[PDB]
RNA sequence: AGAGUGUAGCUUAAAAGCACCCAACUUACACUUAGGAGAUUCAAUUGACGCUCUGA
């Protein structure tokens, strides 16, 4: 039977900023600090004042660059405390669905080669990605002539995402907007293999 | 020396962290099972739809031996 | 007794062992600014390993080096499946708390 | 005693460390 | 649309036992000691709320 060969890639951007501590974790931090003080085994004022003013003079880099934008979905720095996933709008001849970046593959090209091609096929940038294994993460088959789509996985080491204002609709989705943007069951189940954490 | 109220608060903190990390390990295990079964059903579908690709799906990428990936920070470059 | 049906009912040494693509010996090196953080992460990774049924051999440490000091830890790992290695490594990546250096180096 | 001192290696990545004599700011040259 | 249907993770357990987590002893694991959380999907053996499979 005529089969429509299609692969894909669920790119993963790891969090550059660790998640902020909950008040429960802050209470545990206080408890561990006080037990550490209890278990501890043995002009300072001027030094403390100088060191605290050294702390005060420099402003710490904001852990959240997200509240100011509210519209920069295309920006690579949409979120910092969580993983990000690339997601680009696509328009087919018979369909128009917000679809994870896919690609067409041939039997002369392996799945790893298809993923490596897809790394720069649609973003036209100099992004640096890393692969773990040939094992995929999700498979979804929708027919009209058979077809299949393989959602793979990759991790971003560094990225020179030039011309961020691309003609595409790349919107970085962490966990929540996946259901909002991908309605059909064949595309709303990506969160099963997306690291929700 | 310590008082009774602080000991009770310590016990409550231990209980609440027990519950919190219990939920943490539970959700981590749920993610593990969910994505593992997703990968297994993906492999089964790949075997069913391609008898010549499941043989090359099991092989490992030889670039993982010098693997390297840094963790998170607070202030990005 | 040898001739009796109950022969060998008391043997035990056969139950004691005193001495398909898979990895080899894997060393995870954890260098950290904090003794407490390094120890906690070593405990966490060891718990993950013995919950996922990973043969862990050693959890030793390198000697301290001064040029402040950085504490080093080692986790030994043996036995990985295709998807199992991927899930293990990605869980480690997503569970690295703060400013710690991982490693997938080998022996020697 | 240990204190939460912020440390930076070469690029400006503040990290909390348990360090004696709370400096609140460290920068490796 | 149809079938299997159904006790917390597992039980030819009947509300239990294993599992599971931290606290201390451990480099660590483990042991031990202290603690912690848990279910028989809703109505009368039956019907309908949820899961898996077979299709579009």
């Amino acid at each position: 039977s005529p089969w429509r060969l299609l692969g894909a890639l669920c790119l993963q951007r790891p969090p550059v900023v660790s998640k902020p501590l909950t008040p429960l974790q802050e209470e545990m931090a206080s408890l561990l600090q006080q037990i550490e003080i209890e278990r501890s085994l043995y002009l300072a004022q001027d030094l403390e004042d100088m060191w605290e003013q050294k702390f005060l003079q420099f402003k710490l880099g904001a852990r959240i660059t997200e509240a100011d934008e509210k519209n920069d979905r295309t920006s690579l720095n949409r979120k910092l405390d969580r993983n990000l996933v690339l997601l680009v709008r696509e328009k087919f001849g018979d369909q128009d669905v917000w679809i994870l970046p896919q690609a067409e593959w041939q039997p002369g090209e392996t799945l790893r080669g298809t993923a490596e091609r897809t790394l720069a096929t649609l973003s036209e940038n100099n992004m640096e990605a890393k692969f773990l294994g040939n094992a995929p993460c999700g498979h979804y088959t929708f027919k009209f002539l058979g077809a299949k789509v393989f959602f793979f996985k990759a991790l971003l080491l560094t990225g020179d995402f030039s011309q961020a204002g691309n003609k595409g609709h790349h919107v970085w989705v962490t966990k929540d907007e996946l259901g909002d943007y991908l309605k059909p069951k064949y595309l709303a189940q990506v969160r099963r293999f997306v690291s929700d954490l | 020396e310590l008082t009774f109220e602080e000991t009770e608060r310590r016990a409550l903190l231990l209980k609440k962290w027990s519950l919190y990390k219990q939920q943490e390990r539970k959700m981590e295990r749920d993610t593990i099972r969910a994505m593992l079964e997703a990968q297994q059903e993906a492999l089964e579908e790949l075997q069913l739809e391609s008898p010549k690709l499941h043989a090359e799906a099991i092989k490992r990428d030889p670039n993982l031996f010098p693997f390297e990936k840094e963790g998170p920070h607070y202030t990005p470059p | 007794y040898k001739t009796k049906p109950t022969h060998g009912i008391g043997k035990y040494k056969h139950l004691i062992k005193a001495e398909d693509y898979e990895y080899g010996v894997l060393n995870i090196h954890l260098t950290a600014y904090d003794m407490t953080l390094a120890e906690s992460y070593a405990q966490y990774v060891h718990n993950l390993c013995n919950s996922l049924s990973i043969k862990v051999e050693e959890s030793y440490a390198m000697p301290t080096k001064t040029i402040l000091t950085t504490h080093e830890r080692v986790v030994q790992i043996s036995g990985l499946s295709a998807t199992f290695a991927e899930i293990f490594l990605e869980i480690i990546q997503s569970s690295l708390p703060e400013g710690v250096r991982l490693s997938v180096k080998e022996h020697t | 005693r240990l204190y939460p001192v912020l440390l930076v290696k070469q690029d400006g990545s503040t990290i909390h460390i348990r360090y004696r004599e709370p400096r609140r700011m460290l920068a490796m040259p």
